């Protein structure tokens, strides 16, 4: 027992935290490791995504060494306050905190070989633009980038530890409407004048999943289009009833994107929904200024002539524009 | 040899009062750099903004001679 | 149809003109590739920068801002 | 140069973060400025409006009399957690 402790206690002093291992020597080598817990929420309208993962250093310090203890110690997390660490950080950050219950969730680790690893729970809102333009059809190249505040690639140096093994956990997330399909690693080294900075990458790409929208959103759009369509098959003389259903499926299309609007993300941002939405309400407008235009002709001035046409040209330039845009964003 | 210098710079020198406290203003150059201008909440009128702020000024108190 | 000048304003709180004086450095201030900037309402037309004294109960400040 | 720096140093030795000016004297004045930088809000529901200002406070201190230096000492604001400050 107290061998353990005035080893520790001869480590601790003679250790500077002003000073970084091996000031004079080369950079110092950081491996790197993540262990995603859970993506809480991804935001269209903020464009941000908070991330609460198991964030993990590790790096080797000479002054930091001990013998003749095989058994590893796991110290106190106080004891990192005593401890340099890097001066990693997130560029992309907008707010991160660390959890204090019950204790501080930060952990430090000495080795017999002098190596110290470093861990920490991280709950950060990172930041990554979306490209909505396709949405809901998108998919989106959201970023963790991970860099050292002041020291240059001279003096630090990341890479990821485990290689393609650095990062884990995704198969343990399940977001409430993305689908994660495949995360990359990248290291390198932003260059600019002065020196070279490392830097780390972490990229999810995230597919949308389109079922809820399928189903309350472009199906009744799908169908009110189609019930604008029975009206040139009523007879032409009933005014009353052809000009209520196109007045009323009217209606309906402008109900639907009223209160669809209400739901999506808050972004004044022309999207794919929004061009489906306002081909459906030319539609039925047309559809209506179609009994306009018969009215006036037969009653107003053997099926008529403008009816055989639009029982066949309204279902084709439908069908027609549903092809031209399935194929355009997909 | 750095924390000698280290620590011999904090000698004397309060930190209460400002570079040429009588002598003349002092001349702070600054430069700003804007990673992004972030969402324009206009319903509270604000607009986020994030900056890479460096500011330079003189103080010959802070002098030390070394390699 | 509407156009904007939001500005970023900064000076010193308790240390009038006769204290500290700021100043611009160089090319005024810096803008990285404006494709990456999480604007969607707006687009960026372009910046400006501007030094002035503003004049409050304490005394004469130097106010160094950036109109975007 | 360093005449201002031993003068404040003086200035703050033997100063009595405890007591009011005049501890055994008259009640002490103090006077008051507000600068409204804005009004963020005004909230119907929650019956509150956020606010936003300069409040600067006067008061006659003779602990903190100085002679000597022709020049108002604006200081580093940490001396504020040194000095006697009303309860505002
Ligand atoms: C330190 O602070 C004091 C108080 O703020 C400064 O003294 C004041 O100086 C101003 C001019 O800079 C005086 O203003 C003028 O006073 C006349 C007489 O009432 C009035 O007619 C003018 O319209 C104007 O207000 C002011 O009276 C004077 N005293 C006070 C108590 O305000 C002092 O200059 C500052 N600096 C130094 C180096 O002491
Ligand atoms: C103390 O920790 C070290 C490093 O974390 C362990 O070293 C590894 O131990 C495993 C299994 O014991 C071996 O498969 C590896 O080859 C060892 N080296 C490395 C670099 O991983 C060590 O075993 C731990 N001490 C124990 C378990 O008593
Ligand atoms: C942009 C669309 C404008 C629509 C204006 C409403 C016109 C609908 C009624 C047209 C009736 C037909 C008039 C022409 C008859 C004819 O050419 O003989
Ligand atoms: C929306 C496009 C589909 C509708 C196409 C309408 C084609 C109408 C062709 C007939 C035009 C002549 C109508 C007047 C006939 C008459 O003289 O009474
Ligand atoms: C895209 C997610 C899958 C959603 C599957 C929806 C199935 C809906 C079944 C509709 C059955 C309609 C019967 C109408 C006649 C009674
Ligand atoms: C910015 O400030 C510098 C220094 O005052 C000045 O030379 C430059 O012209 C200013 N910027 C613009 C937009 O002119
Ligand atoms: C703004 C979206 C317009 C989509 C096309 C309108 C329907 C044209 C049918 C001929
Ligand atoms: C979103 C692009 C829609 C293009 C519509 C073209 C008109 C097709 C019907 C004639
Ligand atoms: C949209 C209906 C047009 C009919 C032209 C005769
Ligand atoms: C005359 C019937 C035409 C049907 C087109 C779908
Ligand atoms: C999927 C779109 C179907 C439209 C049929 C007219
Ligand atoms: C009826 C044609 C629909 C085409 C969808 C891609």
């Amino acid at each position: 027992m107290s061998f353990v402790k005035e080893t520790v206690d001869k480590l601790l002093k003679g250790y500077d935290i002003r000073l970084r291992p091996d000031f004079g020597g080369p950079p110092v080598c950081v491996g790197m490791n993540i262990d995603i817990a859970s993506i809480d929420m991804v935001s269209e309208v903020n464009m941000d995504y908070t991330l609460t993962m198991y964030f993990q250093q590790y790096w080797r310090d000479k002054r930091l060494a001990y013998s003749g203890i095989p058994l590893n110690l796991t110290l106190d997390n106080r004891v990192a306050d005593q401890l340099w660490v890097p001066d990693t950080y997130f560029l992309n950050d907008k707010k991160s905190f660390v959890h204090g219950v019950t204790v501080k969730n930060r952990m430090i680790r000495l080795h017999p070989d002098g190596t110290v690893l470093y861990g920490l729970r991280i709950t950060t809102t990172a930041a990554c633009m979306m490209d909505l333009r396709r949405y809901p059809l998108d998919e989106q190249n959201c970023t963790l980038e991970i860099e050292s505040y002041g020291y240059t690639t001279d003096d630090i140096e990341f890479y990821w530890r485990g290689g393609d093994k650095a990062v884990t956990g995704v198969e343990r997330i399940e977001l409430p409407q993305f689908s994660i399909v495949e995360h990359r690693l990248v290291s390198r080294n932003v260059v600019f004048a002065t020196g070279a900075y490392p830097r780390l990458s972490l990229s999810f790409r995230l597919k949308r999943n389109i079922g809820y929208f399928i189903l309350q959103t472009y199906m009744p759009s799908i169908l009110i289009t189609i019930l604008s369509w029975v009206s040139f098959w009523i007879n032409y003389d009933a005014s009353a009833a052809r000009v209520a259903l196109g007045i009323t499926t009217v209606l309906t299309m402008t109900t639907i994107n009223t209160h669809l609007r209400e739901t999506l993300p808050k972004i004044p941002y022309v999207k794919a929904i929004d061009m489906y939405l306002m081909g459906c309400f030319v539609f039925v407008f047309l559809a209506l200024l179609e009994y306009a235009f018969v009215n006036y002709i037969f009653f107003g001035r053997d099926v008529n002539a403008i009816d055989r046409w639009s029982r066949i040209v309204f279902p084709f330039t439908f069908s027609l524009f549903n092809l031209v845009y399935w194929l355009y964003y997909v | 040899d750095v924390t000698v210098i280290l620590n011999n710079l904090l000698e004397g020198y309060d930190n209460k009062l400002r570079p040429d406290i009588g002598v003349k203003p002092t001349l702070i150059h600054t430069d700003m750099y804007v990673n992004s201008i972030g969402p324009v909440n206009a319903i509270n009128m604000e607009y986020t903004i994030d900056i890479f702020f460096a500011q330079t000024w003189y103080d010959r108190r802070l002098k030390f001679n070394s390699t | 149809m509407d156009e904007h000048s939001c500005p970023l304003e900064f000076s010193s709180y308790g240390y009038p003109r006769e204290e500290i004086v700021y100043q611009w450095k160089r090319s005024s201030v810096e803008v990285g590739d404006t494709r990456s900037w999480r604007l969607y309402q707006f687009s960026f037309v372009g910046l400006r920068n501007t030094t002035e004294v503003v004049k409050t109960t304490s005394g004469d400040y130097v106010v160094m801002s950036v109109y975007f």
